[PDB]
This record gives C-alpha cells, structure tokens and sequence, in this order.
C-alpha cells in the first residue's frame, strides 16, 4: 500500500492523498490515472497471487473543480464497483463499469488502437467521423445498426477495422466497449 | 396519550447534521421540539405546557409497508450486515430483541428500507456580483422521500397537550423543519393519528429498555442509569435561531445526549436543559426520555 | 410481418436477405440491380415518409394510404421496366409488407416499413 | 401570526434553464428531482430573482426587500416572510406531453464565435420544453399587519419585473421567459383576510 | 427603473436556416434539420442567434481593439448593452432579446395555399480534385415566413438611453442588410425588421421618442 | 465598416435549368423540375447556385494549384472575396450572394403573351449498342424571363475594395461567357447580367468609381 505504490506510479503525473490501509485515494492527469491504476491491479495480482482483488471508481474532472467533491463522487464510483461480486472498476460515468481485464484488453488496445491509427493513417477521417459514429452508437433502435454500416460504406475506413468496428456494434456488451474506446480516444486527442 | 404523527415531504428537506452539505435522512427530537418550541413563540402560546408535559421521540423512516424504528445497541453473538442495518420493521425488531435475525435477513430488512434518496444542489450567492465581486457558490444537502415513504414519531402528553402539538403541527406544515426552510426546502404535511400498533410496542415488559429519543439523564438519575448500558453519545451543537437572543447569531453551547435506540438496563427521566449562554433568552434543548421495554 | 418459410420480417431480415442475394462476379444484388433504381424507391418512400412524419396522429391518414396505394402502382411498374426490380421486391416483399401497413393503418407500422426499407438500402450499400 | 398560501403555476413561455460531464453528451443539465426525475424550479431561483428584481426597482440595504427575504446582519436579525417551495412539473403538463409523446426537457445547440480566430465551441444545454407548466407554491408570513399590503404590493411589483425578466440561465438570450397564473390566495393559518390581496 | 419593451416582425427575405440538434437522420431525409419550437413543430429563431449577430454586427461597425481576444473587449457601448462579464467588471445587458416564434399570422397564410411551413433546399459541393457532387438536403424556413421578435430594454442610465437605442437602430439596419442564421452568404437568412411597437413595459419612462 | 449593396438583374437567354429534388410525378410526366420559391411557385435562382458558380469560374481563372483538393485551398483572393473556413485561416465572405427571384416585369411580360414561365424540355438518349431511345423530360425557364438578383460587399479592408469589384467584375464576366444551373453544356441556362446600383447603404466608402 505504501512502499510498493511508489515505485508503481513512477513516472506519472499522479499525487497520492493518501494510501491508509487498504482504501486508496489518488488525484492527478485523467490519463495517467487510468494507466496506473491498470499497472497498479496487474502489481496487486502478482503480490496477492491471486487471492485477492481491489475495486476502485475513477473519475473525471477539470482543476477548478472542488477537491472535496472529487472525492465524494469517486467513492460513488467505487461503490458501483464494489457494489458488483468482487473484480469491478467504475470509469468515468457510473454507466462504464467494466472488469480490469476488459478495460484494460477489451477497450483500450483491442478497439482503441486500432482507431487511434485508423484517424492518423487516413486524411478523411476527422474528429467529425467520431462523433458521427458516437451518435449512431448510444442509440437503442437497431436501425442505427444499419445506419452505422451505410455510415461506414462510404467512410472509406480500412476493410479490416470496418467489419471489426460493425460487429462490436451489433453485440450488446462490445457496443458500450466500442464506445469508450471511441471517448477515450476523443479526450486524447482533444486540441 | 401515545400519537403517531406521520410527515409526507412534498420537497426536499435539509435535516443538517454537521454542515450544509451534508443532509440526514430524519432528525433527532431535539429539532422537532426547537421547532415546535419556535412555532409557540410565533402562534404566541405558552412554552411551559410543551416543555414541562410533552416528551416526544425521534422522527424515524416508514413506508407503505412497514414502519421503521432504531437498531436497539444489544450484544451480538455478518457485523457489517449489522452494522448497515440501521432501522427495524417494528414487527422484525421484537425478533432482533429475541435475536432470531440472522445476518442474511438483516441486510434483507436494511435493503427493504426504501425511505428516499439523498441528493445535493449547488446554488449560488449573487450578491457580490452587484457590488463589484464575484458570485460564490454553495451546496445544500436535500433528501427527497419516496411517496409511499414518509417520516414519524410518537408524541405521549396530556389531552390539552395533544391539542397544542396538533396545533403547533398543522402552523409546522407550512413553517417546515430542517435547514434552508424558507429557501425552498423542509415543507411537508402531517396528520396526527392515534395507532394501535405503537401503543401495543409501547406497552411492554422486559428486562432491558431502549431510548426512542436523542436524550440524556441528570447526574442523579445518570450513577444508577450509566452502569450496565451500551449507548451512542452523540454531541448536539448549533447556532442560535432567533432574533431576540442577541444582535448577532451566536453558538449554543455544546451538548452530549445518549442517541436514540441506546440500551439501558435501568430507565431514566429526561430533563430540559439550557443550553443559553450569556442571552437575552434561555435556548432550549429537547432531551427527555421515551422508552421502550424489550426482553433479550 | 412474415414472409414465406415463416420467416420474421425485421432488420436482422433486411440484413440476411441482401446477404443471401449477394453474388460476387462486381458485388450483384438481386440479379443486377444498381444503387440508382434502390435509390429511386428510397425516393418514393421518402416522399411518403416526409408526409407522415409532419403529422403526429398514429392512425395514417387517407392521403398517405393514397400515395402507399400509388407506392404499389409504382413498386409494379418498376417492376415490369426492369427485371432487378421486380426480383428485389419479390424477395425483400416491400409490396406485400405495404399491403401489411395498409391493413395495420397505424403510423407505428409505417414507420418500421420505413425503417426496413433504410435497412434494406443501407446494408445493400455496406455490402458492395 | 398568520400565513397566507400563494397557489399558482408558471409557465415556460421559452425554454427554462436552471443549471445545477460525458463528451458528444449536453452538459448543462437543468435540476430535477433526484427520484420522479421530473424537471423543477428552485425555490432559492424564484426567490432570489425576486429580491434581486426588487433591489432594482427600490434602489439588499432597503427594509422592505429585507424583511420579505430575510435579514442576518447584526442587530437587524429578520426571519423571511416569504418561504418559496421548489417549483413541480404540473401534473396537467405532465399529462400534456405524455400525450404526442413529447420529452419533458427540449436540449438546445448553441455555439460562440470568437472575435479573434473566428472559430465557433458548441454547447449543448438542457431546456425546459416551452409550454410546460411548474406548480408554485409561497408561503407569505405576516410578521406584522400594518405591512402586508406593501408587501404585497411589492410581490406584485417583483411578479410583474419577472414577467418581463426571465428566470434562470442565459435570460438575455432569449431563455426564462415565464408567466406566473396563480390559482389562489388564501390564508391557511391564523384569522387574517386575503380576498382582497392579489399577487398579480 | 423601468423596462422598454419593443415587439415586431421579422420577415424571411430569402431561406432562413438555424440549425438544431439531437434528431438522427433517416437515409434521405434532410441532413441539417432547422431548430423548432418541440410543442409546435413549428421552426422559431433563437433570441441567442439574433442577439450575437447583432451584437457582432455593431462591435464590427464600432471596431474591434486589435486582437481582441474575448468578447468582454467590445466597445464600452457594446458591453453596456449586450452585458460583459469581466472578472470585477460585470455589467448588466440591458438587451434581453426572446426567441422569436412562427406568427399565427403566417401560419393562417400557410394553412391557406397548402404551404409547408419549411422547404427543403437540395444542393450540393462539387469538389475541387475529382468534380463529384456530394448532395445534401438543407431545411429553410419559407419566404413568407414571419417571426414575432419581442426584446426588452432595461433603463439604468437614463442618460445613455438615446445613445442605446441609436446602436440598436444601427445594429438593426446593419442586420437587415446582412443575413441571420446560417449559410447567409449563400443566399439564406436575409430578414426584414419591422417594428410593431416600442412600448414601456415597466416604469415610468417616456419612450415615444424611441 | 461598409455594406455596399449591388442590385440588377440575371436575363435568361437560353432555358435555365436549376434542379430541385423532392417531387414526384405522373408516369410520363416532368421528370426534372426546377428549383422555385414555395410561396410565390415562380422559379427562383439560388444564391449558392450564383456564388458557387461564380467562385469556381474565378478559381479556375486565377489558378487552381496542382493537386487542389478542397475549397479553402483556392486563391487569397477567392478566400478573401467568398470567404474561408481553413483552420487557423478562418477568412470572413465580403460577398454574401442572394438567392434571385423572378422578376415582377418579367412575369408582367409573360402574362401578356399568356406563357407560361417554365417549358419541359423533350430530350432523349440513343444507346450506342441498341440505338433505342431513352425518353426524359426536363422543366426550363422560359428564355426572356429575367431574375433580380441582391448581393451585398462588406467592405473591411478600404484598400482592397477596387480589386475585389475587379474581381467580381471579372467574375461576373465568366459567367455572363458561361452557363448556370444543369445542362448548360447541352444549351441551358446562358444568362445576361444587367447591373442597376452600386451604393453604399451602410458606412461612408465612396462607391462612385465602383
């Protein structure tokens, strides 16, 4: 909790509250927030062997915003986390709860990666064509299926990526992964 | 003369503990009796009669289905169920009393509460915005019941002493109780009932007794009642509300009252106590005893 | 509604079906037909879509049953022009589910035949 | 000691914004209730447009806007005559919207060019439909008699200003405009007479 | 303190489109839906839309300080009417400009001649590489279209209020010879004020000169 | 900051044919109508139409640089003129074209023969393997029927006003050698500009020499 912890956040812009005993309260960049917390549950698995898991709630929020509650609202989170049997985490919105495997594997490098290339590899793709989708995806009708294809036809996106991108539309569950990692991207690449 | 009287909040209330951010759920007996204390003084009737023949207990959860009252402070032969198990269907806590509740059931019967949610509005001050500054902003804590769900407690005095308390509830229902009252919170209706099923929890023999109210005991009565007891001390602190106690608000002065649902081997009378210090009139606080008797 | 073989008409259907006449030769659907004739009928159903869509009472008006009336008169002139056509209408059934909007007479019901018509035409597209 | 009930509805003549998040999502939510989720109005909005609407027609340091909103300054300690309950969505436009399968809160794009890069930032905000309607209830506590047909002049003076002011978010921009109906007066508690008060 | 209130029209020289949000397009319906009232249906012209145009009309026609970053820079002319929110220097707008609605007068001419309210405007964009039009439906509010305006004035220096209303009359002549809405230099938005009354609603203010 | 307002009229000296989607039509009936004012049914001219046309003929005119593939890459003076949206290059439009509409005279003069403004147009086309006929019918406006059109010039930098009118002259040149609308090509569409006025109606430039 506190002499490893240390050594698992170097080189990150992260600055710990405070580790107590087993609850942990740690503020700093959104993005290197998530990356540490990832690195600290493969750390904690290694230690634990196994035999134990930590759920944690993460949170979004801009500098002016209140100390007291980023961490009213976080605990929240973690709530929701804690709330689900044993390994659970809470991105951002309470909606993205996700296993520390599946954020982890699932939405950042098996659906993040390959946009984060799809955007800088074609000169047509735009910031624009990601919302485009995002408003096509959180959309409950099936016609927005439909539409997300009729979308992607004419995107002129990379045949690969554009039968990967329509079959996590189609299933429930990699939908809300698909969507994340297209968030998770806008915010990265924001200015 | 033992009366349920029920509140159904038409909008959030406050209910302050500790700030204004936070927001409690119910209130202890003591802010009712302030308010009704305070309602007297508006209405211009007598305070003596409330003080001296009126002992009323904590405002406590109900739903449409059951009514709920404290977690008795008894010994337990799993804690954590206990421990978020905070109120009890009357009919359940005679068996928690028998200790037949076992964990599973105790969480069932925590998850059953469905009193309300607890929210926070951020509001802002403008003033400054006029006179050359900058706004500020501020939270409210709020909790917001349930429709079916509502707030109650029982009130034991004299006939005329019923009368008064329906009197001063009904001038309540629209002056409201908790904080920001008067700003858009605390207003509820009330209707005042007598209720069988009290008055049997109320009748009753056993070898230990529970507090239904926020209180605490003389010195006397405290070196017999203390010994064998598990209790909650809890501090009662606030700001002076009125306009005659002084120019400028001022703290009351800090006070320690068993909390309601505490177990007490021996029964003790409660006592109004004063805690005024250096005002033009004596502040009241509410700390009379309404007990329970329960076998274990 | 249904088709034939008791299968279920819904977009899962639009999808299956512009998958099953699919032919790699060119990508062919339905034997030859072009975007052009699909974007045609999207037109006329289009213009009946806009009609409904401006109004806001589910029962469809006599107006609208007239021009799904004038739907079908067109559905099997074009077919008769063009054999595509006609065989992409016989095997997506756009007549017989008009027939079904007419019998339905609900604003819901058009809607959905609206919505699989987009489906039809949006995975044709896809699938090209 | 009395108290006079004020009953009435406001309705949303533009789209209402009282404030109180998630990329591509509006966030500028309005308040609601935490558990009906039904879009309300402050009481603290209503009251603090009314008292600042009545520092601008009287000029805060007055006594009369002092005592209807309450004073805590030092010696002049005065409890609030007038107690506005939070605004509820009226159950007639509840019922109103249900109908035509109509959402309570309308969302509103707006953007903002800058004077010197010409570029324009997009703000979603959230907008209570116009033609909604929020039940409003007051509570007016006679303090003392001699006074209540001048505050009750003053109400209708702050009724009348908000009128034509809006209430809540960007008013200057088209936003808050409402009109207040009031179904009733009436005194709930004590032996005071209020037919003859009108708010409006 | 008084309240001027000045109630007109404002009539749809050539196709007036604001845009709106949260529809999802069918494939071939119109592409940039208009913004309208959700009660009615009917499209209505945001007062935030007048209210900036306007007022980035006249701080053009004042002048803008050389690299002028916010618009709490304008003219102190411009942040007295239009409101400033400078940190310690805040000032009140005295222009509260509403939302102007689809008039029940032009609804009645609509309803009349079987008229839609709106008309969907087809184009397109022939590229600059390969000359390939790229179609799109834009939905404009119709020609004979009528909008009911209706402003407030706020009286805070009686002193400042001719000159007030003299840049209000400028900033509405500069508006009717530019456009409202968007695509405006295509042809859409062009409007006509014409100015029904300019009554004072509060106070005791005498504004007939106005 | 100027507003120079300049007002004429567009003479239709072959059929024009602006298309307009959304109608539909007896079997064989009008298969391409025009695009027209839904108030008034009378043709209309689209300021897009107008500015568009006008903008390509003058990119090409000036220079279209090797590989150009989008509009913000056209010349500073075409960005300047008809504005920009490049990033970090964001140029105003001193041109805001309008859309033009039928003339009044005009449709005076029609009425006194007993003509009808738009005429269908019988064409077909011959397949080159079967050499059979393909029948359409497009709809024109009549030859002898002139549009007013309305264009306003913002006048923001005093000293480039001269060779923006040169420009726009220059402009108005090209298409007065060119077509408008569809078909031009095949015979449609050849207009005549007539200018009326060239004034001032906001500011105090001199548009004398203009």
């Amino acid at each position: 909790f506190k002499f490893e912890l240390s050594n698992i956040l170097k080189g990150a812009r992260i600055s710990v509250i405070y580790s107590g005993g087993d609850d942990l309260f740690l503020i700093g960049a959104w993005d290197d927030v998530i990356s540490k917390a990832l690195v600290l549950r493969k750390a904690f698995t290694r230690f634990s062997a196994g035999k134990l898991t930590f759920s944690a709630g993460i949170g979004m929020y801009p500098v002016k915003y209140p100390i007291s509650k980023m961490a009213s609202e976080t605990g929240v989170l973690e709530d929701l986390a804690k709330r689900g049997e044993k390994n659970q985490v809470a991105l951002w919105n309470d909606s993205k709860v996700f296993g520390w495997s599946q954020l982890e594997e699932q939405i950042l490098k098996e659906k993040m990666i390959p946009l984060q290339e799809a955007l800088t590899n074609s000169q047509e793709h735009g910031k624009s064509f990601l919302y485009k989708m995002l408003e096509l995806l959180r959309n409950e009708d099936q016609i927005n299926i439909a539409r997300l294809a009729y979308l992607l036809a004419r995107s002129s996106l990379s045949e690969e990526l554009t039968q990967s991108i329509f079959a996590w539309s189609q299933n429930k569950q990699q939908k809300v992964e698909l969507i994340t990692a297209i968030e998770y991207l806008v915010y990265q690449i924001r200015e | 003369v033992v009366k349920l009287v029920k509140l159904t909040f038409k909008s959030p209330v406050h209910f302050g503990m500790k700030r204004l951010s936070d927001s409690n759920h119910t209130i202890a007996a003591d802010t009712l009796f302030s308010a009704l204390i305070i309602e007297a003084l508006q209405q211009q009737l007598e305070l003596s009669h409330l003080l001296n023949n009126l002992v009323i207990t904590d405002l406590f959860p109900y739903n449409k289905t059951s009514y709920f009252l404290p977690k008795p402070l008894i010994r337990i032969e799993g804690y954590k169920a206990f421990k978020k198990l905070t109120y009890i269907p009357v009919e359940n806590y005679s068996e928690y009393l028998r200790g037949e509740i076992d964990s599973l059931e105790a969480s069932k019967i925590a998850e059953s509460l469905n009193l309300g949610k607890a929210s926070l509005s951020t509001k802002v001050s403008l003033q400054a915005v006029d006179h050359n500054g900058e706004s500020e902003p501020y939270s409210v804590g709020n909790f917001t019941f349930y429709p079916e769900s509502g707030l109650y407690f029982l009130a034991k005095g004299n006939a005329d002493t019923i009368g008064q308390l329906e009197i001063l509830m009904h001038a309540l229902q629209y002056s409201g109780i908790g904080g920001k009252r008067s700003a858009g919170y605390g207003q509820f209706r009330c209707t005042i009932e007598d209720s069988g099923k009290f008055d049997s929890l109320l009748s009753q023999t056993g070898n230990i007794a529970i507090l239904l109210s926020s209180a605490m005991a003389s010195d006397e009565e405290l070196v017999d009642c203390l010994e064998d007891a598990r209790y909650l001390l809890k501090k009662r602190t606030g700001f002076v509300q009125s306009k005659t106690y002084a120019d400028q608000l001022v703290k009351k002065k800090d006070f320690y009252a068993f909390s309601a649902g505490s177990t007490f081997y021996q029964k003790f009378n409660g006592k109004i106590f004063d805690v005024s210090d250096n005002g033009r009139h004596s502040v009241y606080r509410y700390a009379k005893a309404f007990w329970l008797e329960g076998k274990i | 509604a249904k088709t034939k073989t008791g299968e279920m008409i819904d977009l899962n259907f639009a999808r299956k079906v512009v998958e099953e006449n699919k032919r790699v030769k060119e990508i062919v659907l339905f034997n030859g037909l072009t975007t052009s004739k699909l974007r045609n009928l999207l037109e006329l159903i289009n213009h009946v879509y806009t009609k409904v869509y401006n109004s806001d009472d589910t029962t469809l008006s006599e107006d609208v049953r007239d021009e799904l009336e004038y739907l079908k008169v067109k559905f099997a002139y074009e077919s008769g022009r063009e054999p595509a056509v006609r065989t992409f209408i016989e095997k997506t059934y756009v007549d017989k589910l008009v027939d079904v909007v007419l019998k339905k007479n609900t604003k819901k019901i058009f809607l959905d035949y609206c919505k699989y018509f987009e489906a039809l035409v949006a995975y044709a597209k896809f699938y090209r | 000691y009395s108290k006079i009930r004020i009953v009435g509805k406001i309705d949303v003549l533009t789209g209402l914004h009282i404030g109180g998040s998630m990329i591509g999502a509006i966030a500028s939510p309005v308040v609601r209730d935490p558990y009906s989720r039904l879009p309300i109005i402050p009481g603290s909005s209503i009251k603090g447009k009314m008292r600042s609407l009545l520092a601008k027609h009287i000029g805060q340091d007055a006594p009369e806007i002092l005592r209807l909103f309450g004073s805590s300054q030092k010696g002049a300690i005065q409890s609030s005559r007038l107690q506005i309950s939070d605004a509820f969505f009226s159950k007639a436009s509840q019922e109103e919207f249900d109908k035509k399968d109509l959402a309570y809160t309308e969302t509103k794009f707006e953007n903002t060019i800058s004077r010197l890069t010409a570029v324009a930032n997009p703000r979603q905000i959230e907008r209570v439909t116009r033609g909604a309607s929020f039940d409003f209830h007051i509570i007016y506590n006679v303090e003392n008699i001699n006074e209540v047909m001048a505050d009750f002049e003053n109400i209708k003076t702050a009724i009348h200003l908000l009128e034509n002011d809006y209430l809540g978010g960007g008013g200057t921009r088209g936003n808050g405009r409402i009109r207040f109906v009031i179904d009733s007066i009436d005194t709930v508690v004590g032996d005071f007479d209020s037919s003859n008060l009108s708010i409006k």
